[PDB]
């Protein structure tokens, strides 16, 4: 195959990429849960519902 | 000749190898397709149906309503011995003049 | 759509921008006098806190 | 504000003036730099001693701790400029004009 | 207006990841579709501007310019196909991105609600054209062309910014609806003159005005053809759209300080038209022609009469279609002859039949035959100016006569006469540039049938 | 008949139409944001008939 | 992990493996002097790796599979114009030397990476401190004007000061009348066209500037052809040398950190090979450079950074 | 205009007092634009790194957008909090100081003497 | 302080020498202890604008 | 190309601030604008002076 | 310089600046400046070129003089007030002494002939660290003491900076020199709004930090130091210089690029304070900054320049260094205008 | 004479030259440290007393 | 072919100061 020497990014770093999706879902469900609890924190602070 | 540069290539004419082309690009099949689609979209419904759209637009600035309402109070002024239109748009009684 | 589209839309838009216009002018003067007088919730520049002072009896009596 | 304050304040001015008029010597320039430090240390000592600011008597000390620290930096810089250019007149280091 | 904004920005991903040969076909077809969608904006009420959203509004002044931009965008797309063939695909998509970005900023500019938002996208058009003029130009001078065009507009733009933010602190809002509705008389205090001034030279530097126009001959004659049309057809008119807007509050100052610009303009077009008659480069004439035609617009706005405003709008749209045609026409000749000297390629009617027509009414619309919208805008200016002052008539009447003098002159010095026998590369006229002229001219006569749509909100 | 190329060639061609309907979706996501005075302007103060419950949408 | 500052912080040193076995050496012989035979003979018995003389297309071996690229896209010049007609306005002669210069930069650079990452010494065929010998011989024979020559040392000094001379070198001595016979004996038609004075100019520069200034940076092992064919004595003396004189011992780990850092990334290694000095043999036209830069792109692999070119494989690109 | 207001606990991103405000909606155009900033950052990353731009490593791309929306979210919550504080000291100070903001009566258009400048 | 970490982290780093009436060693009062004590107690939380 | 280049480019490099050039610059510069400034100002002042007391012919003019 | 010592040397610089932005005692603020100077001088002469020695030297005398003047101005304030807290200065001479004492650290007024060639002599790496990080500390002090500032002096400090910075950049070829004058130009912009609204100069600081960062590590990737050396990058790296256009346009404030956000937002604030003549002035004289930006833009990739045949194997090799946040920095340095109201987060 | 000789000389070229002319004197600094700090001293001195920015 | 910068166009700003004068002549 073309590059005889192992290219610096020849294969995915399953540690590196696996972290990347691993953290990204964390980034989401934190925001999702935070958005909810902020809404529940809303409706009783002002007594909306 | 310090600056090693290729000589100015002569400009190519679209009709040398493609005499029946339309002067849009090199590959022929899309050259007709380009011509078919611009000649379609341009002078067709963008032009024709566009012209019908603007010409047959709904009331533009309401001048038909102007004439209809104008004729109504034209009769009203002429009916009860009134001038067709007074000199004050706003009634001079409600305006409280100073002094 | 009918003119009630644009008529009532303008009513909403013109009113909302009207409140913003008056509030902007009110903010300019409110900040102006609050900065000058200083008797306001903001623009309170910090000063020395009074809890640092020691009140215990010192060496000399008269201080 | 008695005359001793005038003497050391006016002194610091000549330290400022002396530094800002490099004639022909980096070493003599650094002298005026450490010169400033005397008046600042001496005035500071007079202030917190007169006012009995006992807890602030450390301030002249901490001035001196950071005083010689700069002094070491100046001579260390003076080491190479004199080493690789021969002397210490501040005129031969204009290669950075362009 | 996001029904136009959203598809317009959606042109970017589509044009940036299309095939290496479909970029021209795809961009042309859907831009035309945007034009058809933009045609629905012609609807206007009696006097209420269409208030779609808080940050977007349009009336009978914005929409005709809006359609002009959207209708124009495929025209440089087809015009650029000629001289952009010898380029890599990535750079070609970059060119399309600049044109689409230029269009997107234009629609937001016309549909803007307050002046500051209008100002941001107004000026923002400088960036896409700056790349277009400089990167893809043809000659050494284009580097000096970009700086001349950039600084000139910017030099007047910055004072307007200071005045605009000053409006917000004083009146309380910069929204056009509130400004006109909360309009108050402007005093003649010495500060207010500069207050009036700072809101003016920004619009008139890019008109361009006599004296402050040198960027116009130094850019339009020198920009790539695709950038040349959008510069002349719309970009100059950005001052027009602003000036009808900013004049709603700057009163009654206009009575006094219009004079130093009025006869600056009034002697202007006559002077400029004289230069057009005595050019040596082709594109230099139309560029000098554009400022000459733009000059009567300056008088139309400044005189502040309803008739002039209608004449200003009609001449604005008519000149855009015209100036685009002649610039396209010059590009067609320049491509085959690889120069723009006027008398270099005189006498080409015998070899270019359809072109000789495309010269014919394009110049005639420049002569403004009746009842072309050019006169409808031009004549309305005359009646408004005459009502202002009777002695006006001689000047611009003499101008449109010297306008007539040159407007046949290139027709004589490009088509009338005998071919140059050494020239042998004038090939068969390709349908691309040929159909380009058709799409330029037919809307002109079509709008001649029903001009009532392009007199602006004062109609 | 070459299912891959037909979609691959013309998958970019729907981008403008979806933007249009998306564009037409959100600009009229704006009216319900600017409800305010509905049938409240006395010029168009129209008494609501029993059949409908809204002036415009 | 590639050797960066992180490895040195971790404690990764190369002085620990820098020993008597880490001899980077190269046989700086004359043209067709048997230096390649002598160099490879050292390689097998001393345990050192062999670096073939970095030619115009050695850089093509450093990047990708190693097939020699096209002349226009791998140097714009070639060797037949040098030997056949070494006089023309296009200046293929110096374009060779300028390009051939950077090849030995890499050949020595990869030589470093071998013995700073493993500590195992290498063998080459000439090196960076041999390219001036050809260029000096180039000027005396009337090939390319001195403006290129005086630019050569300016480029040479700013791409080799950071570079440390080798451990030892070998100079094979073959008499110049015999070499002219040797090149005539091989039969390469380009070798016939070579002027006889060129070969002695190579011999002169070998024993006028290279050998004198090399003596204080590596040991002199000048061996005649009668001393070259025997493959033993040329390597027993290498072992029986001292490796004392030179800058090698006084290069601590911080120098080696600076060394390997610069040579790990080639971009600054030959950043000064493209000096903004415009020359007839080096200044490609704006249009010519543009298309040629494009021309480099359609070649396989040379579109994205290595490991990302889907055209030559590199699967799982959407995750890489 | 706010660093000196009383009760301002330092180095405290979102006050507990601020939770009484409406949290930014997930569809908020300000928020979704910050997502586009993450998307754009991903494309820039592959351009410098010489990677297949749009179709390159999605994990690097998807991290950028996911990060930007998050730090975008709290920045938007802090956005309205300070603006609400600006609107809180707004009216409390207006009520506390009534005399310097007097109420204006009505003096309707029928009575103003405002003139008409003849535009001729 | 620009970024008041001392107030947040709840420790003292230099809020012991900044004034003359603080806890001096062995309760050695300064010269103007009473004068500054009244001044600080005067303008505490009133703001710099009102203090001047 | 010599004519175009000399008629377009080589006028400023050959241009001189010669007092004659400034003289023709002045009379063809601010001159005509001041000419038409005075003419239109005089016309406007003479025209305006009769509008404010009704001495013009305007009865059949309600368009502007 | 060994890697471990370099890190601790940097940490001392960040700690020195951090000490400035958290301490409430004047002596500690002076200490933070002293530690910042002390840990930075070795950083400048990291490579030990002949130029760096006097480049580091010119740094030392300038900032030591600034530090000593700052100490003196502190002392008078203690003498007349008996206070060490950073609230205000109760002696006008004490304040009127610190403005220049802090100015030379910032390099605004004719206390600026150190900035250009100190940037020139030292490497590009420390050049970035010099023009971005070294300005948080002196500006942080100015923000705290913003109350008792002589407006006449402070405004003149900035007005002089904008004029000289713009004027000087027109006659520079070495990219580092033009960056220094351009940085000096932005110095006046941030400091002009200082007396009125301190929130605004923080916003301009943050934008300027991204501009200078993104511009510099683009220069690092291009590995260029003069205009001619940058020109050839179009042959090798077209995207880097094409990106450099937008940053150059943004650095000049040409909107709707992010660089307008300071210039726009600042002008709005001062017009609230009836300052009109001066805001018009920097609006005018920001254009000379734009000039040598476009000349840089013209010379980089707006017009492809003559290349060098030694670039073939250059195209054969890719960068191994890994600038991070560069894809991020361009985004904030180009398109954040729609999020302009976020300045209230700083407030 | 009017357009191509005077207009571009009455605004663009004059202002461009003015920046051109005195950008040199700003940027033609020989680099002497003594001269730089001498300018500091004058700026320091005239900051107060003369310009009275402390008053 | 559109015009492109040439060698003599590169050298216009190729000096130490890209605006020269007598003072900067050396
Ligand atoms: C805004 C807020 C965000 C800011 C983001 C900053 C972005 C920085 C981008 C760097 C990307 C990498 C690249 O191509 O780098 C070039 C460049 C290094 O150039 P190089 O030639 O690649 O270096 C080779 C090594 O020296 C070879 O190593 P060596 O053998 O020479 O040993 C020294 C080496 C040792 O490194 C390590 O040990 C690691 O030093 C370094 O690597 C430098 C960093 C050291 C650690 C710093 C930790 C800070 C926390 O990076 C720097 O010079 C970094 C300077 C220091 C950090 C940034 C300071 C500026 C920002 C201040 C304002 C902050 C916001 C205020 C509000
Ligand atoms: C996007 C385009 C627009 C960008 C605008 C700027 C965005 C980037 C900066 C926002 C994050 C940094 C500031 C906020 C933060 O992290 O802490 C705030 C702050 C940090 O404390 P702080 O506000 O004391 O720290 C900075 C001090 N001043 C304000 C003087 C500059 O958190 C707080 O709790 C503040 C309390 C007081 C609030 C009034
Ligand atoms: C507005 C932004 C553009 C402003 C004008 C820029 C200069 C004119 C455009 C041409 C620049 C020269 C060039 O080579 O452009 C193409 C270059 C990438 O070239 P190449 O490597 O062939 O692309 C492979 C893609 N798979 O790619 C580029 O140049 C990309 C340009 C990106 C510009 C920044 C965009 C930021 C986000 C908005
Ligand atoms: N210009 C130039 N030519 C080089 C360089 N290195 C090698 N060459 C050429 O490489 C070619 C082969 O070198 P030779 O020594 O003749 O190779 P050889 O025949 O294997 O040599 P022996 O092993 O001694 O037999 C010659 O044309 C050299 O001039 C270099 O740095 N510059």
């Amino acid at each position: 195959k073309f590059y005889i020497r192992e290219p610096p990014h020849g294969s995915p770093d399953w540690l590196k990429v696996g972290l990347t999706l691993g953290t990204s879902v964390f980034l989401w469900i934190y925001l999702i849960k935070q958005h909810k609890e902020d809404v529940l924190e809303y409706k009783r602070r002002n007594g909306l519902e | 000749i310090r600056l090693q540069e290729d000589p100015d290539p002569e400009d190519e004419n679209l009709y040398e190898k493609n005499p029946d082309s339309h002067g849009y690009d090199k590959d022929p099949i899309v050259d007709l397709w380009n011509m078919r689609v611009v000649f379609f979209f341009g002078f067709s419904i963008v032009l024709v149906l566009g012209s019908t759209f603007v010409a047959y637009l709904p009331d533009y600035r309401m001048q038909e309503w102007a004439r209809r309402e104008a004729e109504r109070l034209v009769k009203y002024r002429e009916a009860n011995g009134l001038p067709l239109m007074e000199s004050n748009c706003f009634d001079p009684n409600k305006i409280q003049l100073p002094e | 759509d009918g003119p009630e589209k644009n008529y009532e839309k303008t009513m909403a838009i013109l009113q909302i921008e009207a409140e913003k216009a008056e509030l902007r002018l009110k903010e300019l003067e409110v900040r102006r006098l609050m900065r000058a007088r200083g008797d306001g919730p903001w623009y309170q520049y910090p000063t020395i806190d009074k809890a640092l002072i020691d009140h215990s009896p010192k060496t000399t009596p008269d201080n | 504000m008695p005359l001793v304050y005038m003497n050391i304040i006016m002194a610091f001015a000549i330290a400022l003036a002396g530094l800002l008029m490099y004639r022909s010597h980096l070493m003599s320039s650094l002298l005026c730099l450490e010169g400033m430090m005397l008046s600042l240390f001496i005035m500071s000592t007079l202030i917190i001693l007169n006012t009995h600011f006992t807890l602030a008597n450390m301030m002249p000390i901490i001035l001196l701790v950071f005083a010689a620290c700069e002094a070491a930096l100046g001579l260390s810089l003076l080491v190479m400029v004199s080493n690789t250019y021969g002397t210490d007149y501040v005129q031969n280091l204009n290669l950075l004009q362009c | 207006m996001l029904k136009i904004i959203i598809p317009t920005t959606m042109l970017l991903p589509m044009t940036w990841m299309s095939k290496h040969n479909m970029i021209w076909i795809n961009a042309t077809v859907h831009s035309l579709l945007i034009s058809l969608i933009s045609l629905s904006l012609l609807n206007q009420l009696g006097e209420n501007s269409l208030n779609f959203s808080l940050t977007f509004f349009s009336d009978s002044l914005s929409a005709p310019l809006l359609v002009l931009t959207t209708w124009l965008l495929p025209l440089m797309l087809m015009a650029s196909q000629s001289h952009l063939s010898k380029e890599t695909t990535t750079r070609k998509k970059l060119y399309i991105t600049m044109l689409i970005l230029l269009q997107l900023f234009l629609i937001m500019t016309f549909t803007a609600t307050e002046l500051i938002l209008f100002y941001i996208l107004f000026e923002a058009t400088l960036v896409p054209t700056l790349i277009i003029i400089t990167r893809w130009g043809n000659q050494t001078e284009r580097l000096n062309a970009g700086l001349y065009f950039l600084f000139y507009t910017l030099a007047g733009s910055l004072p307007l910014l200071v005045a605009l933010v000053y409006i917000q602190n004083t009146t309380g809002s910069l929204n056009f609806l509130i400004i006109h509705y909360w309009s108050h008389p402007l005093s003649n205090s010495w500060s207010n003159i500069f207050m009036w001034l700072a809101c003016i030279m920004a619009f008139m530097v890019k008109m361009p005005l006599y004296g402050l126009h040198l960027w116009l001959p130094k850019a339009h004659v020198e920009a790539p053809i695709a950038g040349s049309m959008v510069l002349a057809a719309v970009l100059l008119k950005l001052g027009g759209y602003g000036m009808m807007r900013i004049t709603t509050i700057l009163n009654p100052l206009t009575n006094y300080m219009a004079y130093p610009f009025l006869m600056l303009s009034m002697w202007g077009m006559i002077m400029t038209s004289s230069i057009c008659l005595r050019q040596t480069d082709l594109k230099s004439l139309i560029a000098y022609s554009s400022v000459s035609h733009m000059a009567l617009v300056i008088v139309a706005i400044m005189i502040q009469t309803p008739w002039s405003f209608m004449g200003a709008t009609a001449l604005m749209i008519a000149h855009g279609l015209t100036s685009s045609m002649l610039f396209c026409l010059a590009n067609t000749n320049y491509e085959r002859v690889h120069s723009r000297t006027m008398i270099l390629a005189r006498g080409l009617q015998t070899l270019l039949p359809l072109m000789a027509t495309w010269w014919l009414m394009a110049s005639l619309t420049n002569l403004a035959l009746p009842p072309s919208i050019n006169l409808i805008g031009e004549l309305f200016i005359i009646t408004a100016s005459f009502s202002w002052s009777n002695i006006t008539i001689i000047l611009m009447g003499m101008n449109m006569m010297i306008t007539a003098l040159y407007s046949l002159y290139m027709l004589i010095t490009t088509q009338r006469g005998k071919y140059t026998h050494h020239i042998n590369n004038i090939k068969a006229s390709f349908t691309r540039e040929n159909a380009l002229m058709a799409l330029h001219i037919l809307p002109l006569l079509l709008l001649t049938l029903n001009p009532k749509m392009i007199l602006g909100p004062l109609y | 008949m070459n299912v891959l190329q037909i979609v691959r060639d013309h998958w970019v061609h729907i981008l403008v139409p979806v933007g249009f309907v998306f564009g037409c979706y959100l600009d009229r996501r704006s009216d319900e944001k600017l409800t305010a005075f509905r049938n409240k302007s006395l010029l168009f103060k129209r008494e609501l008939r029993p059949n409908e419950e809204v002036t415009w949408k | 992990l590639q050797y960066g500052p992180l490895a040195f912080v971790l404690g990764e040193r190369t002085t620990r493996k820098l020993t008597e076995t880490s001899k980077v050496i190269t046989v700086d012989g004359n043209i067709c002097s048997g230096k390649g035979r002598l160099a490879r003979e050292i390689a097998e018995k001393l345990g050192l790796r062999h670096f073939p003389e970095a030619g115009i297309h050695y850089a093509d071996s450093t990047t990708g599979d190693g097939k020699p690229l096209d002349v226009q896209l791998s140097g714009n010049c070639s060797l037949e114009k040098f030997y056949d007609d070494p006089k023309s306005n296009d200046g293929n002669s110096y374009r060779l030397q300028s390009w051939l210069y950077a090849s030995r930069l890499l050949q020595y650079a990869d030589a470093l990476e071998h013995l700073l990452s493993t500590g195992q010494g290498v063998v080459l065929e000439r090196s960076i401190y041999s390219d001036f010998v050809f260029l000096e011989a180039m000027y005396r024979q009337g090939f390319i004007r001195k403006q290129c020559v005086e630019h050569y040392n300016e480029v040479k000094k700013v791409t080799a000061c950071e570079y440390l001379p080798p451990h030892v070198v070998v100079y094979v001595d073959v008499p110049v009348p015999e070499i002219q016979s040797r090149i005539q004996k091989k039969g390469n038609p380009h070798e016939m066209k070579i002027t006889a004075a060129y070969l002695q100019d190579i011999e002169n520069a070998y024993k006028k500037t290279f050998l004198p200034e090399m003596s204080e940076k590596c040991e002199v092992l000048q061996y005649s052809a009668r001393e070259a064919e025997d493959a033993e004595k040329v390597v027993e003396d290498i072992e029986y040398l001292k490796c004392d004189k030179g800058p090698w011992p006084d290069q601590d780990d911080r120098t080696f950190h600076r060394l390997r850092m610069l040579v790990q990334n080639k971009l600054e290694v030959l950043n000064y090979t493209t000096i903004p000095v415009y020359l007839p043999e080096i200044t490609i036209g704006a249009h010519q450079s543009d298309r040629v830069f494009q021309k480099f792109t359609e070649l396989p692999g040379r579109k994205y950074s290595p490991g990302y070119n889907e055209d030559v494989g590199d699967k799982w690109i959407w995750l890489k | 205009m706010m660093s000196g207001r009383p009760g301002r606990v330092p180095l405290q991103f979102l006050p507990n007092e601020a939770r009484s405000l409406p949290p930014p909606k997930l569809t908020d155009p300000r928020l979704v634009y910050m997502g586009f900033l993450g998307y754009c950052s991903g494309l820039i990353d592959n351009a410098i790194r010489r990677r297949p731009v749009v179709s390159a490593g999605l994990h690097r791309q998807l991290l950028y957008v996911t990060s930007f929306v998050f730090f975008g979210y709290y920045l938007l919550k802090r956005q309205d909090y300070m603006y609400a504080l600006r609107d809180h000291d707004m009216f409390a100070y207006v009520k506390s100081h009534p005399e310097d903001f007097p109420e204006k009566d009505k003096k309707t258009y029928g009575e103003i003497l405002e003139e008409f400048h003849p535009v001729r | 302080p620009f970024f008041d970490v001392q107030k947040r982290l709840g420790l003292d780093l230099d809020r012991w020498m900044t004034i003359q009436s603080a806890e001096q060693p062995h309760k050695i009062p300064g010269r103007c202890h009473a004068f500054e004590k009244e001044w600080i107690e005067c303008a505490h939380g009133i703001g710099g604008i009102r203090a001047e | 190309i010599r004519w175009t280049y000399a008629r377009s480019a080589n006028i400023y490099p050959n241009f001189r601030p010669t007092p004659k050039t400034s003289l023709l610059g002045a009379l063809f510069g601010i001159g005509p604008l001041f000419f038409w400034y005075y003419v239109f100002k005089t016309d406007r002042d003479k025209k305006e002076k009769l509008i404010q007391e009704g001495k013009l012919d305007q009865t059949f003019n309600i368009s502007y | 310089m060994n890697p471990i010592i370099y890190t601790t040397l940097i940490m001392t610089v960040m700690s020195g600046t951090m000490l400035v932005m958290i301490s409430s005692h004047w002596l500690l603020i002076w200490i933070g400046f002293e530690m910042n100077l002390l840990a930075m001088i070795p950083v400048l002469m990291k490579n030990f070129n002949p130029r760096a020695t006097e480049a580091a030297t010119k740094y030392f005398l300038t900032q030591a003089t600034a530090s000593m003047m700052l100490m003196m101005a502190i002392i008078i304030n203690l003498l007349y007030s008996g206070q060490w807290t950073i609230t205000k200065m109760f002696n006008p001479v004490a304040m009127t002494m610190m403005t220049m004492a802090l100015a030379m650290k910032l390099g605004l007024s004719p206390f600026h002939f150190w900035v250009p060639e100190v940037t020139q002599g030292i490497s590009l790496q420390a050049g970035l660290l010099l023009l971005t990080w070294q300005k948080l500390a002196p500006l942080s002090v100015l923000c705290q003491i913003s109350q008792s500032i002589n407006p006449n002096l402070m405004l003149t400090m900035a007005m002089l900076s904008i004029l000289i910075g713009g004027w000087g950049g027109l006659n520079q070829t070495q990219l580092r020199k033009i960056m220094a004058y351009s940085s000096i130009a932005h110095m006046g912009w941030m400091t002009a709004v200082l007396p009125y609204n301190t929130t605004m100069t923080i916003l301009n600081l943050l934008i300027y930090i991204t501009m200078t960062l993104a511009m510099f590590m683009l220069l690092i990737h291009s590995s260029a130091t003069t205009t001619l050396s940058l020109s050839h990058t179009w042959n090798k790296m077209p995207v880097i210089t094409s990106l450099m256009m937008v940053t150059l346009l943004s650095m000049g404030g040409l909107p709707p690029l992010s660089g307008f956000m300071p210039k726009w937002m600042i002008i709005q604030e001062m017009t609230k304070n009836e300052s009109i003549i001066m805001p018009t002035l920097m609006a005018m004289t920001a254009l000379l900054n734009l000039y040598f930006y476009m000349r840089l833009a013209y010379s980089s990739s707006l017009t492809m320049f003559p290349s060098t045949n030694n670039m073939k194997m250059k195209w054969q090799f890719e960068h191994t260094k890994q600038m991070k946040l560069l894809p991020t920095m361009i985004v904030l340095s180009t398109l954040v205008l729609p999020m302009t109201p976020a300045l209230s987060s700083l407030n | 004479l009017l357009d191509l000789i005077w207009l571009e000389t009455i605004l663009p070229k004059t202002t461009s030259f003015i920046q051109m002319k005195m950008s040199i004197m700003v940027s033609n600094q020989k680099g002497l440290i003594k001269l730089y700090f001498l300018s500091f001293l004058i700026t320091i001195m005239i900051s107060m007393t003369l310009f009275n920015y402390h008053e | 072919r559109q015009w492109q910068p040439d060698v003599e166009w590169a050298e216009q700003f190729g000096g130490a100061v890209m605006y020269p004068t007598k003072e900067t002549a050396h």
